[PDB]
RNA sequence: UAAGGUGAUAUGAACCGUUAUAACCGGCGAUUUCCGAAUGGGGAAACCCAGUGUGUUUCGACACACUAUCAUUAACUGAAUCCAUAGGUUAAUGAGGCGAACCGGGGGAACUGAAACAUCUAAGUACCCCGAGGAAAAGAAAUCAACCGAGAUUCCCCCAGUAGCGGCGAGCGAACGGGGAGGAGCCCAGAGCCUGAAUCAGUGUGUGUGUUAGUGGAAGCGUCUGGAAAGGCGCGCGAUACAGGGUGACAGCCCCGUACACAAAAAUGCACAUGCUGUGAGCUCGAUGAGUAGGGCGGGACACGUGGUAUCCUGUCUGAAUAUGGGGGGACCAUCCUCCAAGGCUAAAUACUCCUGACUGACCGAUAGUGAACCAGUACCGUGAGGGAAAGGCGAAAAGAAC
RNA sequence: AGGACCGAACCGACUAAUGUCGAAAAAUUAGCGGAUGACUUGUGGCUGGGGGUGAAAGGCCAAUCAAACCGGGAGAUAGCU
RNA sequence: UGAAGGUGUACUGUGAGGUAUGCUGGAGGUAUCAGAAGUGCGAAUGCUGACAUAAGUAACGAUAAAGCGGGUGAAAAGCCCGCUCGCCGGAAGACCAAGGGUUCCUGUCCAACGUUAAUCGGGGCAGGGUGAGUCGACCCCUAAGGCGAGGCCGAAAGGCGUAGUCGAUGGGAAACAGGUUAAUAUUCCUGUACUUGGUGUUACUGCGAAGGGGGGACGGAGAAGGCUAUGUUGGCCGGGCG
RNA sequence: UACGGUGCUGAAGCAACAAAUGCCCUGCUUCCAGGAAAAGCCUCUAAGCAUCAGGUAACAUCAAAUCGUACCCCAAACCG
């Protein structure tokens, strides 16, 4: 029952990029999301002989801990906790305070 | 004559110089077979799967090399190869 | 596929085993070692599909 | 082994005490003998390895009564 | 100059092998021990 | 359960999935090579050689099953011999082996202490061997008391380092009795009327539970310092949840949990209605365990070393009375009292932890703690039994340094 | 014919020197003894610790021997350092 | 707005010590008064790790011996090739068994390994390499001996041993010459052969053992003859004319 | 000619002498210390079988599985 997931607009609670927003690209098994335009790390990509060999520095989007992000409300205009309930047969998520469905 | 199992005998065609020189000049095919696989079972397999006239099969067991990976030593698997001579009606 | 294969005849289900073995597994196994094969996932799913069949024909 | 078939007397251990009370380990063996008993029930001789007491038990009871007790335990004779 | 170890695989296995240990009650206790200790080489074999 | 996946070093490649037959996690299934009790014969374990009976086969050959030993049971077929008996086949069915400690039995040291040493001690300890079971063993008085009465065994606390034993040295050391834990009894050595009934155990099913998957699960913001805030500062709010953990520094309120409320298609540990192949309640007449008790000889166990030594056990040689009888009450005798041997079966309290969980430490923190935080019973050493190491930490994130 | 003679292989080890943290935990160099026999040697067996084996030195039994080695009793015991 | 730890400095107590602070460090520390100790090390020929000393000393492993030119390389006494020289030749050559277990061959790489350097290597890293009816093993048979159904014996464990079954160092069927790979060849290839089986076909006929007999089937030494491997010398054939 | 070699031919291809510790010889002579076993092999019959199955011969035919095979092997590869 993961609260932050794939196609979900989040906001960052802690880190150099505090307050920035974006969509999650892929949550990892270790418990870390990769949100786009957040942890831009300037990697030095070594030109490997096989396949492509560009030879240049690149701004990769590094992972961030799931707990450092919270789903954006798009109504209140700020971070918000996530819950779980059974609307109809299936299980679904909801926002704490202003109880709406995602 | 031993259906279904014959398919599991032949693993792969072997690639080498010695393998190549025995294609044209000697009229054979070298190939990796199952560790069981008798000369009859190889012949009978080549006769149905590859579908060519087999003169005779010569067989040998290759021993695995003891390699390294930093600290932990490891030995490769003992595979078995089969020099299969073919008749005048040959192709591949 | 298991649900569809579960409703089959005992003699007819062998033909799928023999078809899975004849080509597919052998063909891809010979084709993989020669370097002609790009799609490597096929070796696995066939091996599973055999297991599936061979389990399904263990009815007694 | 040195065991009476009838009574089950087997060799027990004990000390052999000297005048100065030196304890030295020993064994008391039973007085075993292979003896042939006439079983009148089925008209034959039956050889048993019995103690000298065993014989007295076979004489007190009947050889057949003793063989009945022997056969119940799962023995041969 | 003629050392103590003069190897022979037949002698080795006849003397110290798995079946040679399996033959005797004392030999089975050796194996029981090596297993209990948890050895890889249970016997020379 | 579920939006992510195809275990790790560990990439990458190629592909699954995304409202659900991807993955994952549990219950039952299937598959389960070869060695290993190994079990068709052998054997330098992981190899070699069959036999038999079924199916197939296109000459070439295949496939599957079975065939170990012993212990009972059954049919048998059966020698020296008249009938047999030994035997030999066949087939049921059980066993075989492994395992940390705990338990009962069969054997059983020495160092050591005695300031030497031989009785004695260490000690029925170490060790070896056999049979176990979830516990085991013991167990319903031929008990032990003292003219009072106790009422099977077991374990704990006293009695008591007492009485005793003892080269009366070193040392060993009770019981009676009292307080507790736990409590429970039966069956055989058989004949009337009357009858299957109360007891063990089927097998059930069928409820209640538990166990092996799980679901929900409360309420924080703003500034300041900093690489980063959970921090400081100031105001909020949930608390049957402030156990604990993570998160870029110390988080009740970011995340995982926690209290709490809830779960099972299924296979199991349980907990009583209860149809019942199957098994005698009651009731009286009695019977009431012989090479035994006891004795001599030799050993052993009793706290008790043969001593004045009861009692128990027996290797050996002997031998009653058998309820008008017999046993014990610590030499022995006589009176009183008390029990009824020579056949069995019995839960609980009790011992242990290889192993599965949870939780806790005035336990350790890498020369410690397991030998082993790490691919350790590994490397290495030894013919072998066997011995046996060293070796942890970049950072918040590889952003692991393109050029 | 020969436990005959001389003498290589093979088996040995009398003398000397070197070596003695060696090239080597017993060797090398130069000479030395036996060399058809009580010879020598390969392969495989058997004998086990108060036990073996010994043309007998207390020799040898895996570089260990007037009682092997490994584990255990075991932290034996030590009026001694 | 910088803890412990490390490292300095300055005060301070009669001592074990204590206090404050600079730098390093980058996260823990802990008053007071009580409580509990794996509570204090210089010695134990203490135990583990690290590092000295002797010392840039001895040594570099047979006194069979090198030399030079060219190549390759960042570099050449050592590697490759060439020409001399030297050494072994009942071996220091060539095949095996045992024992090792990839050390073989090719390409590449010199950190460590190599008692020096190293382009070389039995080193690292890839890839390649072992082809059998006839060779050996397995298989039929046995010695020494081992195991051993029942059995006899033994407190238990187990000891001995019979019918059997294992156990070679022994007995039992058959292939040679030439060519070939970087690395296998009696195994691949060419030319010639052979040996045991099954299943036939056929003419012909007594076959048939857990049994009998024969053979297998055997010592030392010696001597002699006949041979051959092999050599030597002629002839013959091709080259040579110093 | 890749100065690696690749791929064509290719003459004589005999005689004497010497000679083993090899081979005939598992033999012969001799001596005593008197020198494995068991199968394969050959042969004879019992229990049986009697046109049979079984033998024998000859033209076939099908087969001859599995494992080892590199390399060192008086040594830089084994034991030290
Ligand atoms: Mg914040
Ligand atoms: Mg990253
Ligand atoms: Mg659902
Ligand atoms: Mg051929
Ligand atoms: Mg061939
Ligand atoms: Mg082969
Ligand atoms: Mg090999
Ligand atoms: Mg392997
Ligand atoms: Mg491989
Ligand atoms: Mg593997
Ligand atoms: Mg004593
Ligand atoms: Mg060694
Ligand atoms: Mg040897
Ligand atoms: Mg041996
Ligand atoms: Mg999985
Ligand atoms: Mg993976
Ligand atoms: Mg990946
Ligand atoms: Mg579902
Ligand atoms: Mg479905
Ligand atoms: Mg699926
Ligand atoms: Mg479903
Ligand atoms: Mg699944
Ligand atoms: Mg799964
Ligand atoms: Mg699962
Ligand atoms: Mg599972
Ligand atoms: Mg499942
Ligand atoms: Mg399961
Ligand atoms: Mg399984
Ligand atoms: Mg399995
Ligand atoms: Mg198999
Ligand atoms: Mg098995
Ligand atoms: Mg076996
Ligand atoms: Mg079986
Ligand atoms: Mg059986
Ligand atoms: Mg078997
Ligand atoms: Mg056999
Ligand atoms: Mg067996
Ligand atoms: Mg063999
Ligand atoms: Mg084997
Ligand atoms: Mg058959
Ligand atoms: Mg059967
Ligand atoms: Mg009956
Ligand atoms: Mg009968
Ligand atoms: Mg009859
Ligand atoms: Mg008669
Ligand atoms: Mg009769
Ligand atoms: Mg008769
Ligand atoms: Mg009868
Ligand atoms: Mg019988
Ligand atoms: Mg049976
Ligand atoms: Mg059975
Ligand atoms: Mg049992
Ligand atoms: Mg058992
Ligand atoms: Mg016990
Ligand atoms: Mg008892
Ligand atoms: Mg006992
Ligand atoms: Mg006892
Ligand atoms: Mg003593
Ligand atoms: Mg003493
Ligand atoms: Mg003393
Ligand atoms: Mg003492
Ligand atoms: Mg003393
Ligand atoms: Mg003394
Ligand atoms: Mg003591
Ligand atoms: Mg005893
Ligand atoms: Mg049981
Ligand atoms: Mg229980
Ligand atoms: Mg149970
Ligand atoms: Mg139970
Ligand atoms: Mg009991
Ligand atoms: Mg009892
Ligand atoms: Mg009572
Ligand atoms: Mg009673
Ligand atoms: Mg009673
Ligand atoms: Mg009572
Ligand atoms: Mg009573
Ligand atoms: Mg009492
Ligand atoms: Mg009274
Ligand atoms: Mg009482
Ligand atoms: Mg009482
Ligand atoms: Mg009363
Ligand atoms: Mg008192
Ligand atoms: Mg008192
Ligand atoms: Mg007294
Ligand atoms: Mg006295
Ligand atoms: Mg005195
Ligand atoms: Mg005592
Ligand atoms: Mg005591
Ligand atoms: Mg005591
Ligand atoms: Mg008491
Ligand atoms: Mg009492
Ligand atoms: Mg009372
Ligand atoms: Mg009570
Ligand atoms: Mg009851
Ligand atoms: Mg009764
Ligand atoms: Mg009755
Ligand atoms: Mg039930
Ligand atoms: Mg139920
Ligand atoms: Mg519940
Ligand atoms: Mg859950
Ligand atoms: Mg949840
Ligand atoms: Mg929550
Ligand atoms: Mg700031
Ligand atoms: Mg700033
Ligand atoms: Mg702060
Ligand atoms: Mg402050
Ligand atoms: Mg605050
Ligand atoms: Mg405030
Ligand atoms: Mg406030
Ligand atoms: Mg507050
Ligand atoms: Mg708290
Ligand atoms: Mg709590
Ligand atoms: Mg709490
Ligand atoms: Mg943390
Ligand atoms: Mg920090
Ligand atoms: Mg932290
Ligand atoms: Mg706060
Ligand atoms: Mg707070
Ligand atoms: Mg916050
Ligand atoms: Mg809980
Ligand atoms: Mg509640
Ligand atoms: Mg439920
Ligand atoms: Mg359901
Ligand atoms: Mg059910
Ligand atoms: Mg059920
Ligand atoms: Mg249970
Ligand atoms: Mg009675
Ligand atoms: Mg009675
Ligand atoms: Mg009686
Ligand atoms: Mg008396
Ligand atoms: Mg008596
Ligand atoms: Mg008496
Ligand atoms: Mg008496
Ligand atoms: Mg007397
Ligand atoms: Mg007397
Ligand atoms: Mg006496
Ligand atoms: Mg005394
Ligand atoms: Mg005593
Ligand atoms: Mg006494
Ligand atoms: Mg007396
Ligand atoms: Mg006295
Ligand atoms: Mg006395
Ligand atoms: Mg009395
Ligand atoms: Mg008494
Ligand atoms: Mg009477
Ligand atoms: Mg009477
Ligand atoms: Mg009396
Ligand atoms: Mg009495
Ligand atoms: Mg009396
Ligand atoms: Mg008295
Ligand atoms: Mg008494
Ligand atoms: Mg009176
Ligand atoms: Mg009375
Ligand atoms: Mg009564
Ligand atoms: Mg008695
Ligand atoms: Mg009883
Ligand atoms: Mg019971
Ligand atoms: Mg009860
Ligand atoms: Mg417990
Ligand atoms: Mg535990
Ligand atoms: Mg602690
Ligand atoms: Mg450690
Ligand atoms: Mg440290
Ligand atoms: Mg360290
Ligand atoms: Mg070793
Ligand atoms: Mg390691
Ligand atoms: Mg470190
Ligand atoms: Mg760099
Ligand atoms: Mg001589
Ligand atoms: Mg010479
Ligand atoms: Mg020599
Ligand atoms: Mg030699
Ligand atoms: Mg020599
Ligand atoms: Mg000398
Ligand atoms: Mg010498
Ligand atoms: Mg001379
Ligand atoms: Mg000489
Ligand atoms: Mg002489
Ligand atoms: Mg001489
Ligand atoms: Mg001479
Ligand atoms: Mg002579
Ligand atoms: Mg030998
Ligand atoms: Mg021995
Ligand atoms: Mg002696
Ligand atoms: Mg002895
Ligand atoms: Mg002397
Ligand atoms: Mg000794
Ligand atoms: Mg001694
Ligand atoms: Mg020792
Ligand atoms: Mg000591
Ligand atoms: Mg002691
Ligand atoms: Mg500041
Ligand atoms: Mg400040
Ligand atoms: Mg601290
Ligand atoms: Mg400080
Ligand atoms: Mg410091
Ligand atoms: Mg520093
Ligand atoms: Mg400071
Ligand atoms: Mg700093
Ligand atoms: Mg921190
Ligand atoms: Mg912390
Ligand atoms: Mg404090
Ligand atoms: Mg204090
Ligand atoms: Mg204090
Ligand atoms: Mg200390
Ligand atoms: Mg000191
Ligand atoms: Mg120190
Ligand atoms: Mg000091
Ligand atoms: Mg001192
Ligand atoms: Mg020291
Ligand atoms: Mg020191
Ligand atoms: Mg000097
Ligand atoms: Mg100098
Ligand atoms: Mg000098
Ligand atoms: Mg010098
Ligand atoms: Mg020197
Ligand atoms: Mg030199
Ligand atoms: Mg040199
Ligand atoms: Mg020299
Ligand atoms: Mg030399
Ligand atoms: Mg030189
Ligand atoms: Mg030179
Ligand atoms: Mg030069
Ligand atoms: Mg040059
Ligand atoms: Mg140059
Ligand atoms: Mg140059
Ligand atoms: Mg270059
Ligand atoms: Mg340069
Ligand atoms: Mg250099
Ligand atoms: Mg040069
Ligand atoms: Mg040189
Ligand atoms: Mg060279
Ligand atoms: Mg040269
Ligand atoms: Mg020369
Ligand atoms: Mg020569
Ligand atoms: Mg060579
Ligand atoms: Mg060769
Ligand atoms: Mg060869
Ligand atoms: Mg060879
Ligand atoms: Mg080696
Ligand atoms: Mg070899
Ligand atoms: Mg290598
Ligand atoms: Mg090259
Ligand atoms: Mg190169
Ligand atoms: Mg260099
Ligand atoms: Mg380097
Ligand atoms: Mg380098
Ligand atoms: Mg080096
Ligand atoms: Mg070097
Ligand atoms: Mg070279
Ligand atoms: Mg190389
Ligand atoms: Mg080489
Ligand atoms: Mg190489
Ligand atoms: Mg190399
Ligand atoms: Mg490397
Ligand atoms: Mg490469
Ligand atoms: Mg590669
Ligand atoms: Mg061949
Ligand atoms: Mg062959
Ligand atoms: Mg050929
Ligand atoms: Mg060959
Ligand atoms: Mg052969
Ligand atoms: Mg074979
Ligand atoms: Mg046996
Ligand atoms: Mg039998
Ligand atoms: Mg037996
Ligand atoms: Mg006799
Ligand atoms: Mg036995
Ligand atoms: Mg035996
Ligand atoms: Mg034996
Ligand atoms: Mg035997
Ligand atoms: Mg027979
Ligand atoms: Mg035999
Ligand atoms: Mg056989
Ligand atoms: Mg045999
Ligand atoms: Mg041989
Ligand atoms: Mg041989
Ligand atoms: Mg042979
Ligand atoms: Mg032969
Ligand atoms: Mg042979
Ligand atoms: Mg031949
Ligand atoms: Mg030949
Ligand atoms: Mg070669
Ligand atoms: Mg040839
Ligand atoms: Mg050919
Ligand atoms: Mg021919
Ligand atoms: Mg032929
Ligand atoms: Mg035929
Ligand atoms: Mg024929
Ligand atoms: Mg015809
Ligand atoms: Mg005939
Ligand atoms: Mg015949
Ligand atoms: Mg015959
Ligand atoms: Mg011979
Ligand atoms: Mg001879
Ligand atoms: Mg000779
Ligand atoms: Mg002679
Ligand atoms: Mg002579
Ligand atoms: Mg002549
Ligand atoms: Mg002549
Ligand atoms: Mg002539
Ligand atoms: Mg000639
Ligand atoms: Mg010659
Ligand atoms: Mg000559
Ligand atoms: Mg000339
Ligand atoms: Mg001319
Ligand atoms: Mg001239
Ligand atoms: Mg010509
Ligand atoms: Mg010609
Ligand atoms: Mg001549
Ligand atoms: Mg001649
Ligand atoms: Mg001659
Ligand atoms: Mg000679
Ligand atoms: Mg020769
Ligand atoms: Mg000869
Ligand atoms: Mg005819
Ligand atoms: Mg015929
Ligand atoms: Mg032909
Ligand atoms: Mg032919
Ligand atoms: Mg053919
Ligand atoms: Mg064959
Ligand atoms: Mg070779
Ligand atoms: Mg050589
Ligand atoms: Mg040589
Ligand atoms: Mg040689
Ligand atoms: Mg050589
Ligand atoms: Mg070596
Ligand atoms: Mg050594």
């Amino acid at each position: 029952a993961a609260k932050i997931r794939r196609d979900d607009e989040v906001i960052v609670l802690t880190g150099k990029d505090k307050g920035k927003r974006g969509k999650v690209k892929n949550v990892l098994s270790s418990g870390k999301v990769i949100v786009e335009g957040i942890n831009l790390v300037k990697k030095h990509q070594k030109p490997v002989p096989a396949l492509n060999q560009p030879g240049g520095i690149v701004e990769k989007e590094a992972a961030i801990q799931v707990s450092n992000v919270a789903i954006f409300n798009a109504a209140t205009g700020k971070a918000d906790r996530v819950g779980f309930r059974f609307e109809d047969g299936k299980k679904v998520r909801f926002f704490k305070s202003n109880s709406e469905t995602i | 004559i031993r259906e279904e199992r014959l398919l599991k005998v032949l693993r792969a065609p072997h690639v080498s110089e010695k393998a190549s020189t025995a294609m044209e000049k000697s009229n054979t095919i070298v190939l990796k077979v199952a560790k069981d696989a008798t000369k009859a079972e190889i012949k009978a397999a080549v006769q149905k799967l590859f579908e060519v006239e087999v003169e005779v099969v010569n067989t040998l067991v290759v021993k695995g090399k003891v390699k390294r990976h930093g600290q932990r030593i490891g030995r490769r698997s003992d595979w078995k190869k089969a020099y299969v001579t073919l008749k005048e009606g040959q192709n591949l | 596929m298991k649900a569809k294969e579960l409703r089959e005849k005992s003699v007819e289900e062998l033909n799928t085993e023999l078809l899975n073995l004849l080509r597919e597994q052998f063909n891809l196994r010979m084709q993989a070692a020669s370097g002609q094969l790009q799609q490597s996932h096929l070796l696995k799913q066939v091996r599973r599909d055999v297991a599936r069949v061979k389990t399904l024909l263990n009815e007694k | 082994s040195r065991v009476c078939q009838v009574t089950g007397k087997r060799p027990v251990t004990g000390n052999n005490r000297s005048h100065a009370l030196n304890a030295t380990k020993r064994r008391f063996l039973p007085n075993l003998h292979s003896h042939r008993f006439w079983v009148e029930s089925e008209k034959r001789f039956v050889t048993l390895r019995v103690s000298a007491k065993g014989m007295r038990v076979i004489d007190k009871k009947g050889i057949d009564t003793v063989l009945a007790e022997l056969r119940a335990r799962g023995e041969k004779y | 100059m003629k050392r103590t170890f003069q190897p022979s695989v037949l002698k080795r296995n006849r003397s110290h092998g798995f079946r040679a240990r399996m033959a005797t009650k004392n030999g089975r206790q050796v194996l029981a021990r090596r297993r209990a200790k948890g050895r890889a080489r249970l016997t020379v074999s």
